[PDB]
């Protein structure tokens, strides 16, 4: 039975300060359980709920709509890759296929052990420094689909 | 108002309406999906696009979205432009793009808004080559259906279900084509108005289950203008048959009722007329031989023993017609009828009547409800007894931003704007109740007592409103606080409006409502009184009057009265079972005309095979005094020849016209009716209720079958190739038959189904209709028997004093189920897994005292008879009270204001 | 940028110039970074206001526009980070000089740019008027040795 923390709750309650609705803090309270278990839990979305005052239909569909708002179990690393004209330019395929091969999974899913998750996402506002990718919440640039391999490590 | 050119020709609208309403209430076709009268204007789906010109001079103008569009003057648009048709067509093209090939195995197929559009722009040619999304359903519970595949995302459900009914389990989910609709998770709707998602939805993604086990096509329906009677509202409906059973309830447009919504209760607690253990022929019990007689018969030898009775009563009942209960009057004598009430039930039934009839306020109709500005409930919990109420009652609530947003000269058709501009404003609402209610979520404040101490709160307002008020002792520091809020938010209110009613069981809260709207009265306010009582015909019950239930067991206890012609009342729902029972059983000659199987029938000598509403034709009275005539729907006898279900009324004419010249008189309706408002002038306005059977439409009976209704040389094939002759109606305007008249335009006002060429859904409502969301064309059905009365009731002095606990006795608290606590509806099948499962509700403090938990079986006695139930705890619930629920089999609504004693774990 | 914004509101506030009585004008402006979720709608200006107050950022319908009835049915100004950051120069060098910066008909810099296999892909601050081949050719330093020039999104 999923049960927010007091200080997921306490974090919750301080973004409501920050608002004049309390449903205003929605987004943020998905981020902060998922911050802390890689995932938001079918259990959380209720949970949050009851924070905020809102609906949890509501809260739901929020966390459906916001593609960064997971809702199904995420690796402990995920990967993003820009596929977005700029990054299709400068050859963002060739860095998809270097993470599909050492990773041997495909956009969209995780890897056997759990580590990686290989996720598309849109333009990163850095396209003079492209073929750009994020793990995690650090960026990286100038991707070369030879220095691929080298990065995943450095995510043990 | 204002003057607008659609395609060159001129026409006067009003401008504070959209193009799409305004052209729609001109009989102009334009399709449309996102937007419902009800709901306002969002301009989602993009299919109302009409070109749209600067000036007389302008031959290139826009598209623009007419339900978006204000119907300014001085507008000039065009919808057969050709890149309007185009953009239209293509708008459906789009849509069907990912759209399922389930036409023949879909339960919308005639009666899909989606179907209508398609055709009305013309598409019937595919381009798309590539794949249709799909997605997987949910299960959301007995009643509705999911099929997501069905679905066009116009949002129309999210928005009723969440900003109109205000229910919060459903949802839209996903993004772009991916949008899903449905539950956060599988489970049941819990809105009691989840139903009205079947009529909302243009398309099959929301279905009725109770139709689809046996799911007959529109134009295989025989249909009848009738009203609902599972509550006192008084709905309008159209139910319709196929092959003799009902099939499915559908709502009738009533613009000054139910207007486009109805409740779950209505809508799917019919399962009761197609039970097959319901009387269909007479029955005599002879020792324990049971003899199936013929009308004739049966009338001769009732008469017979009825001729040589010392005195014959009779019982009559809230859920029987005008017609009926009259019919019984005249058979037993004014002075041998009884109203098979309780003596309590009907104190309290005619008190709420004299504040309607005599209190000098005026009771608003279920529409009306929706413009006061401010809402006192007083011990009546609406949405498990009115629920329809209780809607309106939330659209009243919503009406603060309304008014904001006027201020900044938002349009009314708006929604989204006034919405924003409203954000949690809301018109102040106060509810009072034994524990807690549905209306809390809207509500500024709810106060949880006693029924006595519900009362006292308002003789307070009253005192606090008018001095001259009687005034309260004893009413604490911290509840004067909260009483002051109610009196300055009613006191500032320039629309308030009272309602209270019978379901509480006490005679004070009545008196108490009857004074705060006084004291409103005297400060000149446009105050409003609501009294909602507890079936279809309590209120005409309550005009035509009679002894109670009790005195008439009285009569069969001293022996005086030999025979008892009870009329559709089990009678165990009004008094104690052991009672009746007994004084049943002291009697010479039983009598039971009903169309359910009761208990009391087993120990009848004779038992008529009465019709319920879907077989028979009478007048009801709702709780703000409205008589409504509801029509035969099918004739019982059709398929079963040997069926003999006659109408209550028709079976007790005849019988006393055998019991007086030892001959059968099965006369019409309308002599009925005009004997009744010749002997009762209160009863007189039942006349104009609805039209005689000699009204025509040039020369045209008014129709109940489609013009395009199947099977009429082979549904009876199966008994004999020989067609049946057409039933015949000798009652009603209406045919059982195609052969008459349901077009749009007929002058009438009674409208068995609703369909236009072109408009096959509910949609079609709208030829039928003066504007789009207004009225009937000719006018809404119904006459409301009496006005507002020139002068008021004097201030009720009554207080009560507070309640006390009284230890061994237990005060039964009054919960009432929109599943469960109404009798017909409970012997429906599919109502079986909604009802709660046997319970009794307990004070935390109390259950710690009697040392018993939840889930732990209590025993008690009550008319001598130890009851064993499961305990529930009640937190809102006071001290000194347990929890019952009301109507439940076993738990008569009597129980109200009763005492258990000993209270005790069981075992 | 969420970081570097969070401190700046601190210092900033901590030197008196966020907060209440800012400058001892009286004046009480509380400033508080949203972060988003990943929608590219968002950034529609209806969309924005849908998001910051929890909602599915679907775009909202205008009229009413966000100036009478935004955030929570209260006025309401959308303006780019861009756009805001060209106010304080105005109110520090004068209108006269923001005119004067240039002679197009737009008015003031621009930070423009090229991107796409160029030499030296960037962006710059330009006046309005610079015309794409100077920005691709002396800034961009053209196409990258063994491309050709097809087409250009402005
Ligand atoms: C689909 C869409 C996406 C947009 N994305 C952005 C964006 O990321 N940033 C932005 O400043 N404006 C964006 N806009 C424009 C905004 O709606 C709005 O015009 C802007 O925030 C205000 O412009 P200004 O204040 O510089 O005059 C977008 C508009 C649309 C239709
Ligand atoms: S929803 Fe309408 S168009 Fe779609 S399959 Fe059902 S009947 Fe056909
Ligand atoms: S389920 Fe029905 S009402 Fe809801 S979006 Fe789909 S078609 Fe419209
Ligand atoms: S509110 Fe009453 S009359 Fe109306 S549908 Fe429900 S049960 Fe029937
Ligand atoms: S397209 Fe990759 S950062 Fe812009
Ligand atoms: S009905 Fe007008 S946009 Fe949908
Ligand atoms: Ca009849
Ligand atoms: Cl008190």
């Amino acid at each position: 039975a999923f049960e927010l923390s007091a200080a997921e709750r306490e974090a919750i309650e301080h973004e409501m300060h920050h608002y004049e609705d309390p449903r205003a803090a929605s987004i943020e309270a998905l981020k902060i359980v998922q911050k802390q278990r890689g995932w938001v839990p079918d259990g959380a979305i209720h949970a949050i709920a009851d924070v905020l005052g809102i609906p949890a239909s509501d809260v739901e569909g929020v966390a459906t709509f916001y593609s960064q708002i997971f809702r199904q179990p995420v690796g402990r690393h995920v990967i993003r890759y820009c596929d977005s004209v700029p990054c299709h330019i400068n050859g963002y395929q060739g860095i998809q296929a270097a993470l599909e091969k050492k990773l041997n999974i495909k956009p969209g899913q995780t890897t056997f052990d759990g580590r990686f998750t290989l996720l598309p996402t849109c333009c990163l506002g850095n396209c003079d420094k492209g073929p750009m990718m994020m793990i995690d919440e650090d960026t990286h640039a100038h991707l070369t689909p030879e220095a691929i391999p080298e990065l995943l490590e450095r995510y043990k | 108002m204002a003057t607008i050119h659609v395609d060159g020709k001129e026409y006067e609208v009003n401008g504070a309406d959209n193009l799409l309403e305004a052209c729609l209430s001109l009989g102009l076709d334009i399709p449309y999906f996102c937007w419902h009268p009800a709901l306002g204007s969002v301009g989602a789906c993009r299919q109302c696009a009409v070109k749209q010109y600067q000036n007389a001079e302008d031959t290139r103008g826009r598209l623009v979205m007419s339900c978006m569009t204000p119907a300014s003057d001085g507008t000039f648009i065009s919808i057969d432009d050709e890149e309007a048709k185009q953009f239209r067509e293509s708008v459906v093209e789009w849509l069907m793009t990912n759209h399922p090939h389930d036409c023949p195995v879909c339960e919308e197929g005639g009666n899909c808004h989606l179907q209508d559009m398609t055709v009305m722009t013309g598409h019937s040619f595919r381009r798309y080559r590539f794949t249709k999304r799909t997605h997987r359903n949910q299960d959301l519970g007995p009643f509705i259906s999911h099929e997501m595949n069905r679905c066009i995302a116009c949002y129309r459900c999210v928005r009723y279900y969440k900003d109109y009914a205000d229910g919060t389990d459903l949802g839209v989910y996903g993004a772009h084509d991916n949008v899903y609709f449905g539950r956060p998770e599988d489970g049941t709707l819990e809105s009691e108005f989840s139903g009205n998602l079947v009529e909302i939805c243009p398309t099959g993604v929301f279905t009725d289950k109770t139709h689809s086990e046996r799911y007959n096509r529109k134009w295989d329906m025989q249909f009848a203008p009738s009203i609902c009677q599972q509550c006192s509202i008084g709905c309008n409906i159209s139910p319709g048959e196929r092959y003799g059973e009902l099939r499915r309830i559908e709502n009738r447009y009533n613009g000054t009722v139910n207007h486009y919504f109805l409740c779950d209760r209505g809508r799917f607690g019919y399962g009761y007329v197609n039970l097959k253990d319901r009387p269909r022929q007479p029955v005599q019990r002879r020792g324990d031989d049971f003899i199936t007689l013929n009308a004739e018969q049966a009338m001769q030898g009732a008469a017979d023993i009825l001729r040589q009775s010392k005195k014959v009563i009779g019982i009559g009942s809230p859920r029987a017609s005008v017609e009926s209960n009259f019919a019984l009057r005249e058979l037993v004598g004014e002075e041998n009828f009884y109203t098979g009430i309780a003596h309590g039930e009907q104190e309290r039934l005619q008190l709420a009547l004299k504040v309607l009839r005599e209190g000098g306020i005026y009771t608003p109709a279920l529409r009306e409800i929706e413009s006061y500005d401010a809402v006192l409930v007083l011990g009546e919990d609406v949405t498990q007894t009115g629920a329809r109420v209780a809607l309106a009652v939330r659209q009243a609530v919503k009406g603060k931003a309304r008014e904001m947003a006027a201020a900044q000269k938002v349009a009314d058709w708006q929604i989204a704007a006034i919405l924003n501009i409203g954000q949690r404003a809301k018109h102040p609402l106060f509810v009072t109740n034994v524990d807690d209610t549905r209306l809390d979520d809207i509500a500024a404040w709810t106060y949880r007592a006693p029924v006595e101490d519900q009362a006292r709160l308002g003789f307070a307002i009253a005192h606090a409103l008018d001095n001259s008020a009687p005034a309260v002792d004893g009413i604490e520091p911290e509840l004067q606080s909260k009483i002051d809020v109610i009196v300055q938010a009613l006191a500032g209110a320039k629309k308030p409006l009272i309602i209270s009613g019978t379901n509480a069981g006490s005679l004070e809260v009545i008196q108490a409502a009857a004074n705060v709207a006084k004291a409103l009265k005297g400060r000149g306010a446009d105050v409003g009184i609501t009294m909602i009582a507890r079936s279809v015909n309590s209120m005409g019950l309550g005009i035509m009057g009679g002894g109670s239930l009790e005195e008439a067991l009285t009569e069969l206890e001293t022996g005086r009265a030999d025979a008892v012609v009870v009329l559709e009342n089990d009678l165990h729902r009004h008094a104690s079972a052991i009672r009746v029972n007994a004084a049943l059983a002291k009697a010479p000659l039983v009598m039971v005309v009903d169309h359910q199987r009761t208990a009391i029938m087993e120990n009848a000598h004779l038992v008529l095979s009465a019709a319920s509403f879907a077989e028979s034709d009478g007048t009801v009275i709702n709780n703000e005094g409205r008589a409504q005539r509801f029509f035969q729907v099918y004739d019982p006898a059709y398929y079963d020849s040997k069926t003999v279900m006659l109408e209550s009324w028709r079976w007790l004419h005849s019988l006393h016209s055998t019991l007086l010249s030892r001959e059968v008189d099965w006369t019409q309706l309308d002599h009925v009716i005009d004997a009744v408002v010749a002997k009762i002038p209160e009863l007189a306005g039942i006349k104009d209720a609805a039209p005689d059977a000699t009204f025509r439409i040039r020369g045209q009976k008014l129709a109940r079958e489609p013009h395009r209704y199947s099977g009429r040389t082979a549904m009876r094939a199966n008994i004999s190739v020989h067609e049946p002759r057409q039933p015949q109606d000798i009652d009603t305007m209406f045919t059982f038959s195609m052969e008459g008249n349901n077009q749009p335009t007929a002058h009438r006002s009674q409208v068995p189904f609703a369909w236009a060429p072109g408009w096959n859904s509910p949609q079609a409502w709208n030829k039928f209709q003066d504007e789009v969301g207004g009225k009937l064309r000719f006018g809404d059905p119904g006459v409301r028997l009496f006005e507002t009365s020139e002068n008021g009731l004097d201030y009720f002095t009554s207080v009560p004093a507070r309640f006390q606990p009284q230890d061994g006795k237990w005060r039964i608290a009054p919960y009432y189920h929109l599943f469960g606590s109404d009798e017909l509806s409970q012997r429906a099948p599919v109502f079986q897994s909604r009802m709660p499962q046997p319970y009794i509700k307990l004070n935390p403090a109390d259950a710690a005292k009697l040392g018993v938990n939840a889930g732990t079986r209590v025993s008690f006695s009550y008319d001598g008879n130890t009851v064993t139930l499961p305990v529930e705890i009640a937190e809102g619930l006071t001290a000194g009270q347990v929890g019952l629920p009301m109507g439940m089999s076993g738990i008569a609504p009597v129980l109200a204001g009763a005492h258990l004693e000993d209270l005790k774990e069981a075992q | 940028a969420a970081v570097n914004l969070r401190r700046a509101i601190a210092e900033a506030t901590e030197a008196g110039l966020l907060g209440k009585n800012i400058m001892g004008t009286g004046f009480d402006f509380e400033l508080f970074v949203h972060t988003g979720a990943g929608r590219y709608i968002c950034g529609e200006e209806t969309a924005l206001i849908n998001s910051l107050e929890g909602r599915r950022a679907n775009p909202r319908s205008k009229p009413p526009f966000p100036a009478t009835s935004g955030a929570w049915g209260k006025p309401t100004c959308v303006n780019n980070v861009e756009t805001l950051c060209n106010v304080p120069a105005i109110l520090a060098n004068g209108v006269e000089w923001y005119q004067n910066i240039s002679k197009s008909k737009d008015a003031g810099t621009k930070l423009m740019g090229f991107s796409g296999r160029v030499k030296n892909p960037g962006l710059w601050e330009l006046p309005f008027g610079t015309t794409a081949r100077e920005i691709l050719e002396d800034y961009a330093g053209g196409m990258r040795d063994g491309l050709k020039f097809k087409a250009w999104q402005p």
